[PDB]
RNA sequence: UACGGUGCUGAAGCAACAAAUGCCCUGCUUCCAGGAAAAGCCUCUAAGCAUCAGGUAACAUCAAAUCGUACCCCAAACCG
RNA sequence: GCUCGCCGGAAGACCAAGGGUUCCUGUCCAACGUUAAUCGGGGCAGGGUGAGUCGACCCCUAAGGCGAGGCCGAAAGGCGUAGUCGAUGGGAAACAGGUUAAUAUUCCUGUACUUGGUGUUACUGCGAAGGGGGGACGGAGAAGGCUAUGUUGGCCGGGCG
RNA sequence: UAAGGUGAUAUGAACCGUUAUAACCGGCGAUUUCCGAAUGGGGAAACCCAGUGUGUUUCGACACACUAUCAUUAACUGAAU
């Protein structure tokens, strides 16, 4: 999922990056906390892929 | 056709405690039937389901280590998926 | 009858806390020694 | 705004327990493990945005991890703040 | 590498299932093995109403060392050890003894 | 009432006398041993601003974060 | 539960200091309890601390501490100016009632208030790390006025032993 | 390098991988809360509070960056004189 977005413009990734939190993320808590969530591993990976998005947009812009 | 105004809840038990499983429907006059993971079991010395219809309560005592699984219960056309592990001591 | 211990969280890290330790040369030599015996408190503080 | 989108990560988790929770539902309001750092402001905002209710005012407290267990060494939990959250009339969840 | 892998059927060298055959189930990172009907321990397990389980004894397989089995070599029929030699850029195992790539 | 409790309802609700070491009193009287500090507050203007900005009032509205808040506390919870 | 007995300027009640979950509810009785223990301040699990107004933070300083430069000292360091810290003292403001098993001047009902920002409308010289005022203060004594508070009558409800 | 992996007590859950972006090892990067020389001021270490800059198709208050001291050098300023 690395160079998927080495290649993926700066401004469009900050989209995913909440998409991540925006969505994924936050739902994830709330529905897990409250008993739901029956896949755990979610909650590792969107976590893991924000450090992702994160990785990149900070090497590509600045650094 | 009715669905599941309030579906089951994930509980931890110590191998000896009760665990617990409610379900509200939306028609009265009905009987489903939960199912660790996804076994049909059969009501036993170590199983209490007790259920009036309108509504379904379960009361799973000294639950050992394989319950370690979902409480899925199925009715009519409504479906609940509630989160449960067996601890030991 | 009034013993001699009369505790007091003000005066504790008033006269043994950390940065009491740390306003003097030796007290700065106290922290050394117990950092270098590896100790898991070195100044019993908040 | 005044709190960015992504800092709306201070809703944490419902505190559905208790009839502290639920008795305290019904007569408004909703409580919640919320943050650390969050600054009921901060926390209103959230649940403005996200859940979108309404919200009167929030009461914020901290409670202090138990110590435990153990025999001769001993373990000792996290804090964490309780929410407590008032919504404003249209009550819904 | 490793010689003796997942989904292999050895032949056992010894104790108490002594030239015994069978498939490797898994292979666990103590340096031991599961093999199927190989090593067989009467477990005493509790009968439980919700995972629907019967109870009493049951049978499964215990890990055996690595170094207990080696390969069922099947062209000779008999227990042969394992090399690794460079094919096409390809670390491959092969049997000992007749040179063959597994 | 599941015998721990929990609901519901609900009369009169005045006067006279007494009365503190509390308050008036940071008062009053008197005495010698002659009884903190600084800020908040009020007022005064300097540089400075003069239609501005500020200042005063009425009404309206918005803000007041953060941390403590359980329990013991002349004691079986503190020093012994 | 009914008797009996004990404290009642406490052996009742609210805190500070100190402790730091001992609070409440279920559950258990091995160890802890100078005995038993179904009980506990004991084990295990879950719950419980809601504030513009109480308090800290905060503004203000006492003792005293620290102290750019500085003076002094074989080194380490010492003292001290400008300052900057330090409450045991000064500084704006919420009360009667209700409710939780467990908090409440914090939650709820009734009824209030404090200080700033912004706006509208009137009316106006505003303005300091500065001046002055105030804050601002001892001991004893003497009564007067008064409240808490009490007693009686009236009033209300109930009683006819 | 690889057929097995998601550190240990420590099972379990939900997963991930098998011919190369599973894991694991090495080189170089990235992120790197708060306290601590701690260096923006303070302070009962892990906390309180700022000045100035930035930042908002919901441009308030909060968030971030910078602001210690000494030395050397330069520049600009500049008493009694
Ligand atoms: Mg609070
Ligand atoms: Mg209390
Ligand atoms: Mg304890
Ligand atoms: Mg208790
Ligand atoms: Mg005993
Ligand atoms: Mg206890
Ligand atoms: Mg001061
Ligand atoms: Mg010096
Ligand atoms: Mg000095
Ligand atoms: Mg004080
Ligand atoms: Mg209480
Ligand atoms: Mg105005
Ligand atoms: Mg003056
Ligand atoms: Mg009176
Ligand atoms: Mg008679
Ligand atoms: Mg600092
Ligand atoms: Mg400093």
């Amino acid at each position: 999922m690395k160079a998927k977005e080495l290649r993926e413009k700066s401004v469009e990734e900050l989209n995913t990056e909440l998409l991540n939190l925006l969505r994924e993320q936050f739902n994830l808590r709330m529905q897990a906390a409250s008993g739901q969530l029956q896949q755990s591993h979610l909650l590792k990976q969107v976590r893991r892929d924000v450090a992702r998005v994160k990785t990149l947009l900070n090497e590509k812009a600045g650094a | 056709l009715i669905e599941v105004e309030k579906p089951l809840y994930g509980v931890e038990v110590f191998v000896g405690e009760t665990a617990h499983f409610e379900i509200e429907l939306s028609e009265p006059d009905v009987h489903g039937q939960w199912k660790l993971k996804g076994q049909p079991l059969t009501a036993s010395p170590d199983c209490e389901i007790i259920e009036d219809g309108k509504k379904h309560i379960l009361i799973l005592h000294n639950c050992q280590l394989g319950m370690t699984g979902e409480v899925s219960f199925q009715a009519a056309n409504a479906k609940s998926a509630a989160n449960l592990k067996v601890k030991e001591l | 009858m009034k013993r001699t211990f009369q505790p007091s969280v003000l005066k504790r890290n008033r006269s043994h806390g950390f940065r009491a330790r740390m306003a003097t040369k030796n007290g700065r030599q106290v922290l050394a020694r117990r950092r270098a015996k590896g100790r898991a408190r070195l100044t019993v503080s908040k | 705004m005044i709190r960015e989108e992504r800092l709306l990560k201070v809703l944490r988790a419902p505190h559905v327990s208790e009839k502290a929770s639920t008795a305290m539902e019904k007569s408004n309001t909703i409580v919640l493990k919320v943050a650390k750092d969050a600054t009921k402001a901060e926390i209103k905002a959230a649940v403005q945005k996200l859940f979108e209710v309404e919200v009167e005012v929030v009461n914020t407290l901290v409670v202090k991890g138990k110590v435990k267990r153990h025999g001769q060494r001993i373990g000792r939990r996290s804090d964490w703040k309780k929410a407590y959250v008032t919504l404003k009339e249209g009550q819904n969840l | 590498a490793a010689k003796i892998r997942r989904d292999d059927e050895v032949i056992v060298l010894t104790g108490k299932d002594k030239g015994k055959r069978g498939k490797v189930k898994n292979v666990l990172s103590s340096g031991k093995v599961i093999v199927e009907g190989i090593n067989l321990v009467k477990k005493h397990q509790k009968p439980v109403p919700a995972l629907n389980q019967p109870g009493g004894i049951v049978e499964k397989e215990a890990a055996i060392q690595v170094s207990n089995v080696a390969i069922f070599n099947a062209a000779t029929g008999k227990a042969d050890r394992v090399g690794f030699r460079f094919e096409d850029g390809k670390k491959v195992r092969f049997f000992k003894s007749n040179s063959e790539t597994i």
